[PDB]
């Protein structure tokens, strides 16, 4: 309910987290000491071992105790505008475990990360002799997959086809409820993000030439259908055309991994704006998407240190 | 006789509107301590210090009640 | 030099003195027993030498609010009732008083004036030192502008005191003259602008120092309230229930000792901390901290 | 004399409307909070009724200045 | 009679209506909750409505002030 | 002689009305909710109508004192 | 004799006009949930148009105390 | 026959006044979701403005009340 | 003349003012999401400046009320 | 010549100016706080935040208009 | 006079300060915004600046307002 | 004649109820995030305790103008 | 003098804490703002203190009105 | 005395409880992003002490006000 006891907490999870010197330093060595600097920080309070397995269960285990309990501890209007930023993670289970009903490998098959929700509602959301009742033990009760399985559950039971509207609508839905309500630093936020996922759906659905406006959305601002089309198609222009806007360096970017990283790079600066908004949501958002970032960016050192790739191989991906 | 009702109207503004204040500030407090609670049972005493503390504003609107009283 | 004495200001009662003599003793007994302290409810484990300069600063309070738990005359907020041990004309039983604290006609222009004279000591002081520190390190804009401050602050006193206050506004024209000159040459001189919003905010922490007569009435007479409907209804009324209203205005003489001596002991150090500290600087760079070779022993 | 009874009572209702205004607007989000911890779970029943009814005092104190002036009237 | 009955009655309709806006403050945040508490599941109807019709005990007590101005009139 | 009649109609009005404020704001986030139930799903629709129909006891004791006020004119 | 005529109609202005902001702000945040339900798709209309003429019964009594006011006088 | 026609119509003036302001209060969130759900699509016309027009009741209400303290005037 | 003129000015004031509050809180909200649907695309000009100018029926009304007054005057 | 109409018209015309201040102040604070979002992100809307602003000064100049009328007619 | 002086100057202070409010209120949020875009970058510093001087034409207004009434006084 | 004790005394009762509510609408926010470091570590107490008891300024300096006026009644 | 000076005094003492109350409802917000802008670095100090003590233009013109009425007193 | 004395003391109280209210209006946002940067690291106390105390420039202006209001008397 109340924002600013939530920014209490986040400010001060905010207060602990890692330096720019860490990984500098961290950027040459051979992954002993990697696990020597990894045994101080917060991330070791559930490091068992060593290895790979045990360092991604503890980046996963310290993610869910430090990221997946501010979703709780408000109630209300605050938990229903902090709950649209981890809410990936709900859909890739949802969708894993959509595709495993239709598959016919076992419910004990997927791993299932935490989302936001409690696993008993995952053992408990697999037999349903309609899809419809799945969708209905799923639905806590504000929630947009709540909202959006049944709305495009109107057709059949369990297809394929149903997944590909089940990402749009859930697209599009994230989109209309960031714009259902008044936090001025995360409606902007939202459409920037789903702009830049169907930007990047474009570039990495070049060449095919099938229907883009059944896979185009809407909620972005930047974008709109003919540059999405124009953009399928192959002259980059148009991506040189895109300036005023944060899509600032990233012009003349024709593969994939370039693209996503100057995609992250530019959602991970205009997401460090919140701290312009200490007491609404921007604050929570800016230390998220961070957190995020930090994470992923703490897994890709460990890779390089456990394999002994070269620097050069990892100095483009610490650029922001 | 006629300012004896007056004193009286500032008796009650002044013990209505210190109220007042203190439920607005027991509002936001009193909602932290009831998720600080929901979060553990270990922070029960933090909760009600937190909580209890706003009272000097309606013992200081006693305090106005009782002089306008101790006068009449 | 000042916050003790300050303190001794807020609160005046002799009671209050005895039972803060009485925890300080008890908390010097606990440095004797070198035990640190330790409560898992506000989770504070400390060390005695800081329990031992807590002993200090005790000590050193309590001898303040002693001597003006006399210049006041107040024991135990109001147990002059039965033995009239201060000598006020409406019942002179004992020694005079110096102040009588309760009533306004009495005391609120004299304590108001005495209360704003300690804020103008304590502000002049502070913008003479950030003057001497500018002469100091040969920089020029921090000499400017304390003797702006100076200047500028000086020359609004004078028009209130003058224009606001009494007659004879003959003489501190001049200073008003004075005053203003300064400030003009020193933002001509200076071209360090936006001191002209600050010269208000700067009257402002000249002038907030009315809050040590203000808690000082509230909590005196507040004391003072409730030791009078205790006593009083106790005593006249039944004269055998008098330990009955003498231990519940006990108990909750008590309870506002511990719901408001928080706030008004937190009350002097604040106003020193955003007053005087905040005048000559203190808030640049941060400085840094001094830490040897340990040895943890 | 008149223009007493109706001013001490209109002091009466008052404060007494005015601190259950008090109460409304702290009960409002402390009961918030509190069936969201209910819905959370049913074990911390009793200390979100203890935190609800808290509040009390202030119309309890309500209802004494009431009952003061009425026994002055 | 006179003035004062009009200026006790104005007193009287001002603690009622007071109140009236105090425990409806009260009842909005509680009653938003429980409505998303009833939307989670069905099991926790008594809890929701004991949450919700414990602050009336405010407009019970405007009533007995109301009452008890009627009775000094 | 007498201004009686015209205070009492003040008193009245603005029990009526300040009572109606209290449960307009009560109602406001309760219907929010309650909507948002029913866009939901259907499943839960008499449970709204009595969640939002409930603070209506506000303006019922706010109609009883107008009338009581009524008939002691 | 020349207010007791002139009071009863800040009375009763201050009746209607106050409850008539008693269901604005009930009709805010429904009508707010309501067109976002409109906006989910066309077919919850009809509870949209219930929720919201549901808060008119407050302002349809202000207006019984108005008319009952004017049969006063 | 002092303040007979001035205290009328302030009583009119607070009338018209407070309804303009209650359904201010319904007309600012209910045309944000409207204008929200017309920069969504174009097809939402007819729904906004039936949900925004709706509450312009309130201050026909008013002005009803207006015109019969203009009538009695 | 006397004691009439000052109170129907101060009747006329009200109403202007509260009127003019009464579409300011409406504006703020429509002309926030106005201004929305303007910053994602051009094509709004034409939705936010009606809904924006809609709601200045409410002072027209009171510039009404305020004239009916004053030619009362 | 009034003895009691000189002070009440001013209060009258005071409350009206006053009270549509307010009015405008309350608009004009979401919409400036929107605008000024909009000019933030780009260079390019300037002139329609500008005339979403000063679109709700109708309230302030009837304001001075209802004041002024009750200074004609004092 | 007695009673002339004193309300022109309850009317000149009312108007001053309660223009005062409506242009604090205004302030609040755009200079939020304006800090906010200065945090950004020191690009938008004069636009920033235009915004938060543009609606002290409020408080021109209420001053320009208060020394008619002083010339008037 | 006889407008003195009361009027002084309701001056004294608004200062200290209005300052009391200044130092509430304070103390809620700041409390709220005081309790939002402490429950998180147990090492933010006295730097939480100091903001909280910051703003009991207010009700002294009400208090210190309730006093002088009870030195002039 | 009687009833002359009470009511200026009125005047220039609602002017002067209305005005205060309107760059306090400014001075949250800004303050808020600037308060994070320093937390994120400390190279913002001039900028938030530029925009923090703006609006106190407002208070100089409710001294400015208050001190006008106690040289007209 | 009369009504001189009785309305200059409320001229006081109600500038100083209202001024009171300003600065509890702006240091309540204002702490609670205090106690946020205070949160974060023991390192911005010298800054979030300075921009929380700005704000008492207001209620030492109401002081003001009152003790030239208590040396008119």
């Amino acid at each position: 309910d109340d924002f600013a006891y939530l920014n209490a907490r986040v400010r001060v999870r905010r207060g602990t987290l890692l330096k720019e010197s860490f990984f500098q330093e961290a950027l040459d060595l051979s992954f002993a000491d990697f696990l020597r600097l990894l045994s101080e920080t917060v991330y070791g309070g559930e490091l068992a071992g060593q290895g790979l397995p045990d360092v991604d269960r503890a980046v996963l285990r310290t993610q869910a105790k430090l990221v997946g309990d501010l979703p709780r501890l408000v109630t209300g209007e605050a938990r229903e505008a902090v709950r649209l930023l981890l809410l990936r993670n709900d859909l890739h289970n949802l969708q894993a475990l959509l595709r495993a009903k239709a598959t016919g490998r076992p419910f004990e098959e997927v791993l299932l990360l935490p989302g936001t929700l409690r696993e008993e509602v995952w053992r408990q959301a697999y037999e349903a002799q309609d899809p419809a009742g799945m969708a209905q033990v799923l639905a806590v009760p504000g929630h947009p997959l709540a909202r959006a399985l049944r709305a495009v559950l109107r057709e059949t039971q369990d297809l394929a086809r149903v997944e590909a509207l089940l990402a749009k609508r859930f697209f599009e839905d994230v989109a209309k409820a960031a714009k259902g309500l008044d936090q001025p630093a995360l409606r902007d936020y939202l459409a920037l993000e789903v702009d830049a996922e169907n930007l990047r759906t474009a570039f990495k659905l070049q060449g095919s030439g099938l229907a883009p406006d059944a896979f185009f959305l809407k909620g972005g601002r930047f974008v709109d259908r003919v540059r999405f089309a124009r953009l399928m198609e192959g002259d980059y222009a148009v991506l040189d055309e895109l300036s005023g806007t944060p899509f600032s360096g990233l012009s003349g970017v024709r593969d994939l991994k370039a693209l996503e990283r100057g995609l992250r790079c530019v959602l991970l600066k205009e997401a460090k704006k919140g701290v312009q908004d200490p007491l609404g949501v921007g604050l929570v958002l800016a230390y998220v998407k961070e957190r995020e970032w930090e994470a992923v960016r703490l897994r890709l050192l460990a890779r390089r240190a456990y394999f002994g790739l070269p620097r050069a191989q990892v100095e483009e991906e610490v650029v922001c | 006789g006629l300012d004896r009702g007056l004193i009286a109207v500032g008796m009650g503004l002044a013990v209505g509107l210190a109220a007042l204040g203190t439920g607005v500030a027991q509002a936001r407090i009193g909602a932290a301590g009831v998720g600080a609670i929901a979060e553990d049972r270990s922070n029960f005493g933090t909760a009600l210090i937190f909580l209890l503390l706003p009272e000097t504003l309606v013992i200081f609107g006693l305090l106005i009640a009782f002089i306008l009283n101790g006068r009449l | 030099v000042f916050f003790p004495f300050w303190f001794g200001m807020i609160v005046g009662d002799i009671g209050y003195a005895l039972l803060f003599y009485l925890v300080g003793r008890w908390l010097s007994g606990y440095v004797k027993r070198n035990e640190p302290l330790v409560i898992d409810l506000f989770a504070l484990k400390l060390k005695p030498q800081v329990i031992g300069k807590l002993v200090h600063i005790l000590n050193w309070m309590v001898f303040w609010t002693v001597v003006w738990g006399v210049i006041y005359g107040e024991f135990f907020g109001t147990f002059l009732e039965h033995l009239g041990v201060f000598g006020t004309p409406e019942h002179p039983g004992l020694i005079p008083i110096l102040i009588h604290r309760i009533d306004t006609a009495k005391t609120a222009n004299l304590l108001i004036l005495l209360s704003v004279a300690f804020g103008v000591v304590l502000v002049f002081f502070g913008l003479a030192l950030r003057a001497y520190l500018g002469l100091k390190h040969r920089h020029m804009a921090h000499f400017w502008e304390g003797v702006g401050y100076l200047g500028g602050l000086v020359g609004v006193l004078a028009l209130a005191a003058s224009y606001l206050g009494n007659l004879q506004a003959g003489w501190l024209q001049g200073l008003m003259y004075l005053g203003f000159g300064v400030f003009l040459l020193a933002v001509l001189m200076s071209r360090i602008w936006l001191m002209i919003p600050e010269i208000f905010t700067q009257a402002g922490h000249i002038l907030s120092h009315i809050r040590i007569y203000a808690v000082g009435a509230a909590g005196g007479i507040l004391a003072g309230l409730l030791t009078d409907v205790g006593f009083a209804l106790a005593e006249r009324l039944g004269l055998l229930g008098v330990l009955l209203g003498l231990l519940v205005a006990g108990v909750l003489h008590l309870l506002i000792l511990l719901l408001t001596t928080l706030g008004h002991m937190l009350q002097p150090i604040r106003l020193l901390w955003v007053e005087f500290f905040t005048k000559f600087g203190f808030y640049e760079e941060n400085g840094r901290p001094y830490r040897p070779f340990k040895s943890v022993r």
